[PDB]
């Protein structure tokens, strides 16, 4: 940044076509011998001398400093990564496991710590498999872990690394119910905001407790978790993924009230839309799942 | 772990 800054000064000096000897007659605040060697960028120029440069140039601190910078072109690589959902889709997993290496083979120094920490919780939670042949949260992650139970408020990080807890704890008896049933009700009554990210993280949490909870046939706060899962749906429009409530709404109606005649129109609605979206492997998932259970 | 809790 020395050589940058240096440069900057410079550069802008030229387009001035102002001189050194002009910038100073009397040479006290400035001495030439300093400015020459702050424009080399061996010397760090102290926040005086960007004042008065500054101040001489006509040109506030500000608005040449503000102009480093995050390319747009990450973004549109991140858009890739978290508003596409793979359903656990063999291929459609390792293209963007293959984004991850190609994002951070081109990104990997600008990147703000958060944004980077982003990245590695979600790369695990694509290439996870089961609980048994992968590691705890917490083995992972202890110190986040510790933090994320005891916050009022997560962030969209925060949505991750529990959306990750989640994944260890699918077809998995001998738990703790009371830090389940605590994160739970953190999870449900944190507040819709206008960021897609943490929607859509918080939209990966809801549809993974409800997945827990009808595994384990547990159905407490069932209709609460629906109610902020078409919330968040209402708030953020994706209704790319309204098809993923229908399922649940499904097995509930099945498991729950052993109903079979709303349990199939619940599956046929998630199957047309999955129809209407063009999604084949997401049909062809959905459908599947209806035999599965019973159904035609 | 079941498909529709992928999302991601």
């Amino acid at each position: 940044i020395k050589d940058s800054i240096g440069l900057r000064i410079k550069t802008e000096r030229e387009c001035q076509q102002m001189s050194r000897e002009v910038l100073c007659l009397d040479g006290a605040e400035l001495t030439v011998r300093q400015l020459i060697r702050i424009e080399k960028g061996e010397s760090l120029p102290s926040l005086d001398k960007l004042s008065y440069i500054a101040k001489r140039l006509g040109k506030s601190m500000a608005d040449l400093l503000d102009h480093i910078e995050i390319p747009d072109t990450y973004y549109e690589m991140k858009n890739r990564l978290i508003k596409f959902p793979t359903y656990g889709d063999k291929e459609r997993v390792k293209q963007k496991l293959d984004l991850i290496e190609d994002v951070y083979n081109q990104f990997f120094d600008i990147l703000p710590e958060e944004e980077l920490l982003t990245l590695d919780i979600l790369e695990n939670i694509l290439s996870f498999t089961s609980w048994e042949e992968r590691p705890k949260v917490e083995e992972i992650y202890e110190d986040l872990f510790e933090q994320v139970k005891r916050k009022k408020k997560f962030s969209t990080n925060d949505l991750l690394v529990i959306d990750y807890y989640f994944y260890h704890l699918y077809g998995r008896k001998q738990y703790d119910k009371k830090i389940f049933d605590r994160i739970v009700d953190r999870v449900l009554k944190q507040n819709i905001p206008t960021d897609d990210a943490y929607n859509i993280a918080l939209f990966n949490d809801l549809m993974a407790i409800a997945g827990l909870k009808i595994s384990l046939e547990s159905f407490k706060d069932f209709l609460t978790v629906i109610d902020k899962l078409l919330a968040v749906i209402e708030k953020s429009q994706f209704h790319s993924y309204k098809p993923g409530v229908y399922i649940l709404e499904a097995k509930y109606e099945l498991i729950h009230n052993g109903n079979k005649k709303k349990a199939t129109e619940n599956y046929d609605k998630a199957i047309m839309f999955a129809s209407v979206l063009e999604d084949s492997v997401l049909e062809e998932k959905t459908r599947a799942e209806k035999a599965a259970d019973g159904l035609g | 772990v079941p498909f529709f809790m992928i999302y991601y």
